[PDB]
RNA sequence: AGCUUUGCGCAGUGGCAGUAUCGUAGCCAAUGAGGUUUAUCCGAGGCGCGAUUAUUGCUAAUACUUUUCCCAAUAC
């Protein structure tokens, strides 16, 4: 986030300071919802951090006052750019990973979104029609 | 009501790491009482962690209802 | 929650509103009206003659 | 005309415990069940039997190939 990085790229004397992501969610919304769409919105940014920048301005006026940090947005509309962050990350998955995003189940899904996924080496061998032979 | 008994039932850190036993680091024996009677990891500065576990509240022994109403 | 949280918030809100709602209906259904409480208590105070 | 008490229903929001919940065309019981303490005193259920995940219901988790077209003269 540019405020961030605005703000730690041009600092010296280290001293501590506080934040609040929930900027206005918490008077409508709960904590785990917000702390849900804060990892959405935090997965997206870890993925592209410019298409989503994108996508977190649905207009141009967009008022994200400098009294908090994310833009002032409605409910229903915060539904709607949650479906596309969601595809954003489904997408670059499917891109990365050369899947195919209507196939991933919903439990793949999940673990996209939260942490990431096992991959398979060759090493690891599943050892765990019929040819007769005469020998 | 499958939780709350599922978490009276499961194994507890200090009862998982009690369950642990260190290889080749022989323990002395205390309890004469009944000798390998053992804490596991619980103390033997073995490979458990660095900080003492603490008790789980869902294992504190409680008494029944009937034994209630009789008190 | 983890892939629509706000989605899956609001139809949970929507359901405890219905909830409330069916509540409150049912209450409102039944709620004495004001002309029927005088009268109920008017009739109860009127009968010993 | 509000305020408020008791009991009973219908709900809603919670909290607590799964060694207990329910049944009783079985028996006994305020014409007295049970009595360890407070006994010239207290005052209701008790016993036997039965069901059970120690109340009972749901919901979900534990998968892909049927089809249907073909070679030929500007000639004794």
């Amino acid at each position: 986030v540019e405020k961030f990085g605005d703000l730690i790229l041009k600092a010296t004397e280290p001293q501590m300071v506080l934040f609040n992501l929930y900027d206005d969610w918490l008077k409508t919304i709960s904590s785990y919802t917000a702390f849900s769409r804060l990892i959405l919105i935090l997965r997206a940014l870890h993925v592209n951090n410019d298409r989503a920048k994108v996508i977190l301005k649905p207009d141009k006026t967009t008022i994200t006052e400098p009294h908090h940090i994310w833009p002032t947005l409605t409910d229903e509309e915060w539904i709607k750019v949650e479906v596309q962050l969601k595809d954003l990350i489904l997408a670059d998955y499917g891109k990365k990973n050369n899947v195919n995003v209507a196939s991933l189940t919903q439990s793949e899904i999940r673990d996209i979104i939260l942490g990431m996924e096992i991959s398979a080496p060759s090493q690891q061998r599943q050892q765990i029609q019929l040819t007769a032979t005469q020998t | 009501r499958y939780r709350k008994m599922k978490e009276r039932l499961g194994l507890t850190e200090i009862r998982k790491q009690a369950n642990r036993m260190s290889f080749g680091e022989i323990e002395e024996d205390a309890y004469q009482e009944d000798l390998g009677f053992s804490l596991g990891h619980l103390g033997k500065s073995g490979s458990g962690r660095v900080r003492q576990t603490q008790v789980n509240e869902a294992t504190k022994a409680r008494i029944s209802k009937t034994l209630q109403r009789t008190l | 929650a983890v892939q629509d949280p706000t989605k899956v918030e609001a139809h949970v809100r929507a359901q405890m509103a219905k909830r409330q709602k069916a509540h409150e209906e049912a209450n409102a259904a039944r709620k004495l009206t004001a002309e029927q409480r005088k009268v109920k208590k008017i009739k109860k105070l009127k009968e010993d003659i």
